[PDB]
RNA sequence: UUGACCUCAAAUCAGGUAGGACUACGCGCUGAACUUAAGCAUAUCAAUAAGCGCAGGAAAAGAAAAUAACCAUGAUUCCCUCAGUAACGGCGAGUGAAGCGGGAAAAGCUCAAAUUUGAAAUCUGGCAACAUUUCUUUUGUUGUCCGAGUUGUAAUUUCAA
RNA sequence: UUGGAUAUGCCAUAUAAAGCGCUUUCGAAGAGUCGAGUUGUUUGGGAAUGCAGCUCUAAAUGGGUGGUAAAUUUCAUCUAA
RNA sequence: GGACAUGGGUUAGUCGAUCCUAAGAGAUAGGGAAGCUCCGUAUGAAAGGCACGAUUUUUCGUGCCUAUCGAAAGGG
RNA sequence: CAGAAGAAUCAUCGAAUCUUUGAACGCACAUUGCGCCUUUGGGUUCUACCAAAGGCAUGCCUGUUUGAGUGUCAU
């Protein structure tokens, strides 16, 4: 039985691509979460503007990882201090430091919340 | 073979004729350099010769050798039939030395 | 001051609230730090932050020593857990191999050896 | 972010079709149903099939990508690759005449555990209870018929020492509910763990191959059947503190005072059954004489379904037979007139079936 | 038609290995000119600098296809001597070894070409067992399968035989 | 921590292996390699010292070398690829 | 006082970058080169796909057809 | 200086950590740019979105597996 080639193009034939099963594993221990809330909240800013935002427009203002992204921050916010914020903005300072505007919700007060951390 | 081994040495540990509880093995001869040397030797009855043998300066001088010392021999066709009689992959000849009565 | 030795006879679950805490506390001092602390406030931030690395290490030697035992008498084990003497040393022939010697040598080497001795005055 | 692309989440991301799975899987169509056999992988239909197919209209059955992905890390895949190895050796030594090693080869076959395979369709023993009809069905129907060039007959004698070891346990704990006559053949009802289990077995007759249906898919249901009913009886006997396997050859007092005599005209095979399944003597080549009292054997199996013996006039031999009922069976205008405005809301479909 | 074999491919297949840096000293390749010759072209500088490749704690060399012409020596390396000599050179400027002899140190050997042929006696890997450790980090052993290998792996031989 | 001895313990199938001695004997010994010409480049090597390119290409007491080329005949020495 | 000192200050689904390709760069296949590296960009490459099937001798069959980087003034 | 209380800006050093990179290895890169694989987890939110962990370079070697060939045959 000769097979009928229609094409005038041999192409490559496929063939079984095994899963990699290895003998050992290249780590022993898996390496922690890199970057946790803990790591990712650096500390809150006290300045005046910082404090503005808080009295009237009901955001937190906090020096936050570089490696922290809108979407860590928030979860962050919320594993650290019980209140889910409704808006994150974030700008890289002049200085190197990410800093982030955390909007909460009408639920939460960001003056009580500012207290309870402590540095209001 | 590990079989006859391990039966002649259980023989040896019973302490019985070890050296006559085997007979002589009667098998083809396989091997470049073992049939080359029984040809010459003349002790080589029969020998194939396979027909493929990809660097042919291997078996090319054979039929010239097999005529010169009088053995009888043959280019088979294809080294993997003579490999699968010799449970090998592979076989560029063959050699028939020595046979029983009854295959005489 | 968490000392290392009762840290390591204890658990490795109980240890994980002990890190957590102190990581808490670590935050707490940090804001106390920016709005306002005293020197004791100030001096406990560093010894919260070694008593977190001590506890990090404790963690880590437990991990690694399970690994070893889960890896001991295996014929291929994790590179993290090999030898690391230099890429030279883990390249040589081992000394097994070094001393692998033919037949002819252990004959020569075992009827004609090097023999002891000396000279008379 | 930049504009997403169609698609790329949603349906068609969650479903996959059987040929996009045979490539993930890297399997054959044959191997692929093999595993979908032993474990709980059916088609899944998208509630939007056009949408799931990434816009394209043409039928697809579509499987979980969930499902797909599980069946990645399935460790009987890799015994599928090992076999196909053992086949290739095998076929080696067969062609080059190394029939010693052809024999160590098959003494060294690989086969494979169902254990997980079970574990995880059922994690529970009840949820193996409740899914076990279709085990006793196919067991059933398989050890009756003649052994041939698909059938093993090993797997025969393992059909026939799962059935008589289920049998006998239904005999010893009393578990026998309901017996019905349909044409089909006899469809029992028992009871064990509250879990309720009818199963049909046909009469042992000399029937022929239809040589229409795949075999094929009845050995991987035989062989997923035969590991399940292993490892329940094996429970089942543990429970009750007897050996497995035992080594027997084959109203708890409704016929216990009855020494029944079974003759060479009536279907010993079922009747030993019903009649033990009730804790009656039975004697096989006298207060009754089967014979097709003279009574009629529906006599005996009404019986059993009202709990009370029947009335010997109404099923003597060769007497009128009442129809065989099976327990398994159990203002308007303006009314039917309002459909305002409502499309899908009409839900007038149930009227018009029920 | 199934198979065997050969050749050639694929895999995030199982396990490994290579690069880069360093480069004082080692082995090579490649390779000038200024300079000198009172000019300058052969020559000299120089088988150098720059460039490039590859090593080690040393490298390279090494157990004579070596000298000698003796009453003969006896792997290699280095030192002293040979010796600014034999010799090469517009025989100009210049360049330029070796044998011996004395010393430092010394150490010898391995394959290919042989029919084990009354027996592939050989070896990687998978698995499982033990053992071992500069070391839970290291290094093996035994068994059992799969393979490699007769287009030749062990044993035996190396010319001094 | 290491070293070479020492005391014994155990495991070790010499059914093996090895040196030595005489053979009326036999003795396999590496090829686009040696060598030659030629062209470069090197050397103190001068009728080419080594290396390289090209052309031609061995042999079997054969092949190297004995620092003036050639033919021839001896003698030493050594045994490349 | 753009100087010196101390603090503070830049918040985006929609504005750009990111995406695309341009001239052009640049791997791979290969071929050169003592080499450093050079040339080469679908070429003398086996350069990847998609669909159907009661499951096919429970050892898969039957069909169908070009990287990347490079525009804060281009495209969007 | 403040500051606390097996101390120490101590020595040693055999256990660890070792960010982004770099021969630099998913592709890039005057873009914290652009991808893919596996597992796991998250929440007023659960076919969505997100996060975490572990992976994806090239050449070559041994082996394994899957193959291709009007390559050599057997049958």
């Amino acid at each position: 039985a000769k097979k009928v080639r229609t094409s005038t193009t041999f192409r490559r034939p496929k063939t079984l691509q095994l899963s990699r099963k290895p003998k050992y594993a290249r780590k022993s221990v898996a390496h922690a979460p890199r970057l946790d809330e803990y790591k990712i909240i650096v500390n809150p800013i006290n300045s005046e503007s910082a404090m503005k935002k808080i009295e009237d427009d009901n955001t937190l203002v906090f020096h936050v990882h570089l490696k922290a992204n809108k979407f860590t921050i928030k979860e962050a916010v919320r594993k650290l201090y019980s209140v889910e914020p409704v808006k994150i903005n974030t700008l890289i300072r002049p200085n190197g430091t990410k800093k982030a505007f955390v909007k909460l919700s009408a639920d939460a007060d960001a003056l009580d919340v500012a207290n309870r951390i402590g540095f209001l | 073979k590990k079989q006859r081994l391990v039966a002649e040495a259980e023989a040896v540990a019973n302490g019985k004729s070890a050296q006559d509880v085997s007979k002589k093995p009667y098998n083809v001869k396989y091997g470049l350099n073992h049939v080359v040397a029984l040809i010459e030797a003349k002790k080589a009855k029969l020998v194939l010769i396979a027909s493929d043998v990809d660097p042919i300066e291997l078996v090319v001088f054979l039929p010239a050798l097999c005529k010169k010392m009088g053995v009888p021999y043959a280019i088979v066709k294809n080294k993997a039939r003579l490999g699968t009689v010799i449970h090998q992959k592979t076989a560029a000849v063959l050699a028939v030395t020595e046979v029983r009565e009854e295959d005489k | 001051a968490l000392k290392t030795f009762e840290l390591r006879k204890q658990s490795q679950e109980n240890l994980a609230e002990q890190l957590q805490e102190l990581r808490q506390e670590l935050a707490s001092l940090r804001v106390q730090k920016i709005a306002g602390g005293s020197g004791s406030k100030l001096s406990k931030i560093k010894t919260t932050r070694k008593d977190i690395a001590r506890i990090l290490t404790v963690i880590n030697e437990s991990n690694r020593l399970a690994a070893r035992e889960a890896y001991k008498n295996k014929k291929y084990i994790p590179l993290d857990l090999r030898q690391k003497k230099t890429r030279a040393i883990r390249r040589a022939l081992t000394p097994y191999e070094q001393s692998r010697k033919t037949l002819k040598q252990i004959k020569k080497e075992r009827y004609f050896p090097l023999r002891k001795y000396a000279l008379k005055a | 972010a930049r504009v997403k692309q169609k698609g790329k989440a949603g349906a068609a991301r969650i479903y996959i079709t059987r040929n996009q799975a045979l490539k993930k899987l890297q399997l054959t169509l044959a191997d692929f149903r093999r595993i979908c056999i032993l474990k709980g992988v059916y088609p899944r239909e998208p509630k939007n099939k056009k949408k799931a197919n990434k816009g394209s209209t043409a039928p697809v059955t579509f499987y979980y990508t969930k499902d797909i992905q599980y069946l990645l890390h399935e460790p009987i895949v890799q015994k599928f690759r090992e076999y196909k190895v053992f086949a290739r050796k095998l076929s080696k030594a067969l062609g080059k005449g190394e029939l010693e090693t052809a024999k160590r080869l098959e003494a060294r076959k690989p086969t494979y555990s169902l254990d997980h395979i079970i574990k995880e369709r059922y994690p529970t023993f009840h949820d193996a209870l409740k899914d076990i009809d279709d085990a006793l069905s196919m067991l059933f129907l398989f050890s009756t018929m003649p052994v041939t060039d698909k059938i093993g007959a090993a797997t025969v004698a393992n059909c026939e020492r799962l059935c008589a070891e289920f049998q006998h346990y239904v005999i010893r704990s009393n578990s026998l509910r309901k017996a019905f006559l349909s044409i089909k053949g006899i469809y029992y009802q028992a009871e064990i763990f509250g879990e309720q289990i009818t199963w049909i077995v046909p009469y042992k007759f000399a029937q022929s191959v239809p040589t229409d249906v795949d075999f094929r898919i009845m050995h991987t249901f035989l062989e997923f059947y035969q590991a399940l009913m292993g490892f329940v009886n094996f429970k089942l006997y543990n429970t009750l503190g007897l050996r497995y396997p035992p080594k027997i050859d084959v109203n708890t007092s409704l016929f216990s005072n009855f020494t029944f005599f079974l003759s060479r005209e009536v279907p010993r095979f079922s009747l030993e059954f019903v009649i033990r399944a009730f804790g009656g003597k039975v004697g096989w080549d006298i207060t009754h004489h089967i014979c097709d009292i003279y009574i009629q054997p529906q006599w005996v199996y009404d019986s059993i379904n009202k709990g009370i013996l029947e009335r010997t006039d109404l099923y003597a031999c060769g007497a009128t037979l009442p129809p065989h009922l099976s327990p398994f069976v159990k203002e308007e205008k303006e009314a039917k007139e309002l459909s305002k405005m409502m499309m899908s809301n009409k839900q007038r479909k149930l009227y018009s079936k029920l």
